[PDB]
């Protein structure tokens, strides 16, 4: 059931065509039924719709780290080669969620802030956590040898997720201690909810395929001088 | 090859090392001195920043001075660690973090009634600071031996470490100028110091373990 | 069948904040397209390099 | 029941096979010298049977359990000096033969050093010292360690002619009594031939 | 000989991968974000203390980088391009020294935009402190080289040999982050910028000849 | 009218006098040795005579000439190989020999580290190689330059028979067309004594 040979490449390539076929069939019922169907707010109007951008790009932000972390405590323990490679597979895809979240919040709060850049917890989070990232993805490119930058990334990676919950419960604090007060009210109205449901499971699948292909990408990137890859 | 031995020769070879272990030093007084004059002489704006560029000072010192944690030991004598002295590694990296932090934060500890009287800091202030330095320094080598041991053998020196290392002391960060400011009115601060022992003993039981990993996965 | 909107681009694509609305679109569509375009050029050129060491 | 062993030993660099199902015992009173060329990897092999790196395939048997278990009583028993010597060039060079000694210092180390050919050159700084004196900081710990498992990598790299038959006497002495020495030179060894077992990477 | 092809050695030892580049670029942006999270939000609060959080971050990259400037060429190849390369030694140190600036330099100047809104900047506080990051960052390596050229060459220095790298860095640091000031009180710079040129044209024509006796004298 | 002609130098290292009225010259053609003991100053000579230190009295007269005078007429035909190799251990070695060569050819440099003993190391970076290997890359750059004077520091420091029959050989058409090498090596040279001048390190 588990004996991965270089199949991966060949298992992993029957199910990106189909899982990215139905990865934007998914999303343009998550941006279509949302972002044209769903009614506005009274406090925001027409501007609370940033919601399809910026909570699927911060739910995944963190879910794909917590995801690596699975990646990196199997690929250490057990000493897998292959399943560190995911480490180093969804290191740029979680990087760009984290800038992604960044960018639309930013865009969400200009409105309301009045100025593009204010530090809240929701963001500072998000930042830090894009700065995890871009660690464990300057980490990966800096070893002239492989099969030791990814070790060195898992390790790096569980280090951050050891951390995570500590940061992030720092920063809820900290803003507690000068701003005082929470921006906006935990709502969602009801029927907005499934059209961010819809594009919450959307944004799941583009991530899956995202880190297949890059996966497809990083195992020809070790595996280029044996004759398996005479095709 | 016992763990008092490691810790009495690192402290003699850093002593042969200076020079470079006064550079830490230097920029932290460098940085303390800056801004009182930058922002002039403002009574109320230079009270209420001084805990946070402390802080902020305080960490960039110690990660200039972890770039020499394990650096010259690559080069040479970073085995004969691993290879012999059947102490376990874990114990080793803590000699190396404990000698280091009697390099750095003692040094960091040491002048802390001297800055207190410069910036103004009471009585009070100073005995809050000195009680966050002696449990925010440790923190500080421990947070930091994992990243310099991944980057041992990288010597993508400075920028690489730092990105590793700094996001990591984001808590210690904030709790420590948070304790600080609450010396500023002279409201009871000990809540505060909880947070950061038990942080302390946190980053104290995983850190050498993490760091033994990381030095076996360089070595190879 | 019927809309939250109303017309076409007079009413839809200006909702009273139109710019934010519009680049928080442009910059989730460009990164996200920048790295499929990316996966695929890598995919593609590590077969042309593999054809180049064939020699 | 043989000492430090090997079990079907393989190590990848990525584009070659240096060696393919290795499987050598070294029982008790062995001399055995690494053969191969400059591009082979006896250091890598050296390192694998010191436990420093991690065997692609295969394990090594020390005394009859593998060397992530038996950590501690492997440790004691063994002596590395690789490429590099391991000497923190800034302490003396007396200093850095105290870190290595356990008791009965400062009285046998200088005899150490008087035996390894620096006399004289106790009290310098390592740095100060010639790049062929800096080895001998390292080889002399040949006459202090009673360790039963010397692996030598390149221990004849800058020695003079003269210190080189003083090495391979006190070897034949070690290996005389119990121990065992793993050697990778290449320059050729003068002590006679029909002693030291040659294994090739295979 | 060829200069340039040094420095293009220099810059593709400084990147090994497009990846890399923009490296200091991270590392810039985590020492401008470490400095909200101790002093806190406020937007006109930062917007008075950031010259010297701007000036503290490029003087540790500065430092950070002066120790790949010349401590790891020490070890292996630095004879070379003392003994080789017919081009006189000052040449050769210089292009070393303008490819630290673009590792440091640079990546702060390309970052300028950013981080003079991040922190809560005007438009005539990034004119003027564009230009006193551009007429002063390369300034720094300069002044730095001589002294580190001493510090982590030299053996046998005693701590007497710290005081050449840091404090003369001090009197740039005491007009740059005294222009800007000039920039919050929306008032013209002029004078106390047109001075930092003559540091500039004074220190790119003397250092790199006390450099090279630096290093004459170390390996001497 | 001849070659580097050091008159009278002078080194006193420490408390020892390293060497003392050592007035030699070098001819045209000459393949000279430095012959010493583990510990003398044979590296601080061939550290006077290329310019990088700088004699406690007396002079290196070059080409008739002071060696600090002239110094750019001197870099040009000159090539000294030290106890370090000077190549930086992260770039390839093509790269290093793209470095070290006057012209950048990158064509000229792969039948350098072809003909030293490299083929197929050209893309491996110099760490990821062996220790050996790393010396042989620096090494390499005697196919390449045509500065008619060599001063080889250890050469043959970690380098199996054949890359040191292959050196020799190099060596061997060097200097008899206009070339002069300096060696100071513990491993007797395989060519006859009578091409050697043995020069005593007095
Ligand atoms: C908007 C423009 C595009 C957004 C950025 C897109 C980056 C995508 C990176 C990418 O696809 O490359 C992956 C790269 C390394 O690729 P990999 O295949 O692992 O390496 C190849 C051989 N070793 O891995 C990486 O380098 C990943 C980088 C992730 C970091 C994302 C940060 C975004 C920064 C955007 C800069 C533009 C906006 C700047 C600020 C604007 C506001 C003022
Ligand atoms: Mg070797
Ligand atoms: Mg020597």
């Amino acid at each position: 059931q588990l004996a991965i040979p270089p199949r991966l490449y060949q298992i992993c390539g029957w199910f990106i065509p189909w899982l990215a076929i139905a990865s934007v069939v998914v999303l343009t019922v998550g941006w279509i039924w949302g972002f044209g169907f769903a009614p506005a707010d009274y406090q925001q109007g027409n501007s609370y719709r940033i919601i399809y951008l910026h909570v699927p790009a911060a739910i995944w932000s963190m879910g794909i780290y917590a995801s690596m972390a699975v990646a990196a405590f199997i690929g250490l323990v057990w000493q897998m080669k292959m399943a560190n490679l995911a480490v180093a597979a969804m290191a740029p895809i979680g990087a760009v969620f984290t800038f992604i979240a960044l960018v639309t919040g930013s865009a969400w709060g200009k409105p309301m802030w009045g100025t593009w850049w204010v530090w809240d917890a929701r963001l500072t989070s998000e930042l830090v956590l894009l700065f995890l990232y871009v660690g464990v993805i300057a980490l990966w490119h800096a070893f002239d040898d492989r099969r030791l930058a990814g070790r060195a990334a898992g390790i790096l990676v569980l280090i951050g997720v050891v951390n995570l919950p500590i940061i992030h419960y720092s920063v809820e604090w900290w803003n507690t201690l000068h701003q005082g007060s929470t921006r906006m009210q935990q709502s969602i109205d009801p029927a907005m909810r499934s059209p961010l449901r819809w594009s919450i499971f959307g944004f799941l699948l583009l991530s899956a395929t995202l880190t297949l292909m890059r996966m497809r990408n990083l195992i020809l990137l070790m595996e280029k001088r044996r004759p398996w890859v005479s095709e | 090859m016992m763990f008092w031995r490691i810790f009495r020769l690192e402290l003699r070879v850093a002593f042969r090392h200076s020079a470079e272990i006064a550079n830490p030093l230097w920029f932290f007084l460098i940085v303390i001195t800056l801004f009182p004059l930058s922002i002039g002489p403002e009574p109320q704006l230079l009270a209420r920043i001084a805990p946070g560029i402390i802080w902020v000072a305080a960490l960039l010192s110690s990660l200039l001075a972890l770039e020499r944690l394990f650096r010259d030991d690559l080069q040479d004598g970073s085995l004969e660690q691993l290879m012999l002295l059947p102490l376990p590694l874990p114990a080793v990296v803590l000699a190396k973090v404990m000698a280091h932090w009697m390099v750095t934060g003692l040094p960091l500890l040491i002048l802390s009634p001297l800055v207190a009287m410069l910036l103004g800091m009471d009585v009070y202030g100073w005995q809050v600071m000195a009680l966050t330095l002696l449990l925010g320094t440790p923190t500080l080598g421990f947070l930091g031996a994992p990243g310099v041991a991944l980057t041992v053998g990288l010597k993508r020196g400075g920028v690489l470490l730092s990105i590793l290392v700094l996001p990591l002391t984001i808590p210690l960060l904030i709790f420590a100028t948070a304790a600080m400011d609450a010396a500023s009115m002279h409201l009871p601060v000990d809540g505060y110091l909880a947070i950061l022992g038990a942080l302390l003993a946190g980053t104290a039981t995983l850190s050498p373990f993490a760091t033994a990993a990381a030095l076996r996965i360089s070595i190879q | 069948m019927t809309p939250a909107f109303a017309s076409w681009n007079e009413f839809f694509a200006m909702g009273g904040y139109a710019f934010f609305v519009w680049l928080a679109v442009v910059m989730t569509v460009i990164p996200l397209v920048v790295l499929v375009v990316h996966s695929v050029m890598q995919h593609r050129a590590i077969l042309r390099g593999v054809a180049q060491q064939r020699a | 029941m043989g000492m430090l062993e090997a079990r079907e030993l393989l190590c990848e660099r990525d584009e070659r096979t240096l060696f393919s199902g290795l499987s050598f015992t070294l029982n008790a009173g062995e001399w055995v010298q690494i053969t191969g060329s400059n591009g082979a990897g006896k250091t890598t092999l050296l390192r694998l049977l010191t436990g420093l790196s991690r065997p692609d395939a295969g394990e090594v048997l020390w005394q009859g359990q593998p060397l992530h278990q038996v950590r501690d009583s492997y440790h004691q028993n063994l002596l590395w000096i690789g490429h590099q010597p391991g000497i923190k060039t800034r302490l003396t060079a007396l200093e850095n033969l105290h870190f290595y000694h356990r008791d009965g210092d400062t009285a046998q180390c200088l005899e150490a050093l008087a035996q390894a050919g620096l006399a004289g050159f106790e009290d310098i700084p390592v740095n100060q010292l010639s790049a062929g004196q800096q080895r001998r900081v390292a080889l002399a710990r040949l006459w202090l360690t009673r360790a039963t498992l010397w692996i030598l990598d390149e221990p004849f790299t800058a020695i003079d002619v003269n210190g080189v038959d003083r090495l391979t006497q006190r070897m034949a002495q070690h290996t005389e009594q119990g121990g065992i020495v793993i050697l990778t030179t290449h320059q050729p060894l003068n002590v006679a031939e029909s002693k030291i077992r040659r294994i090739s990477l295979t």
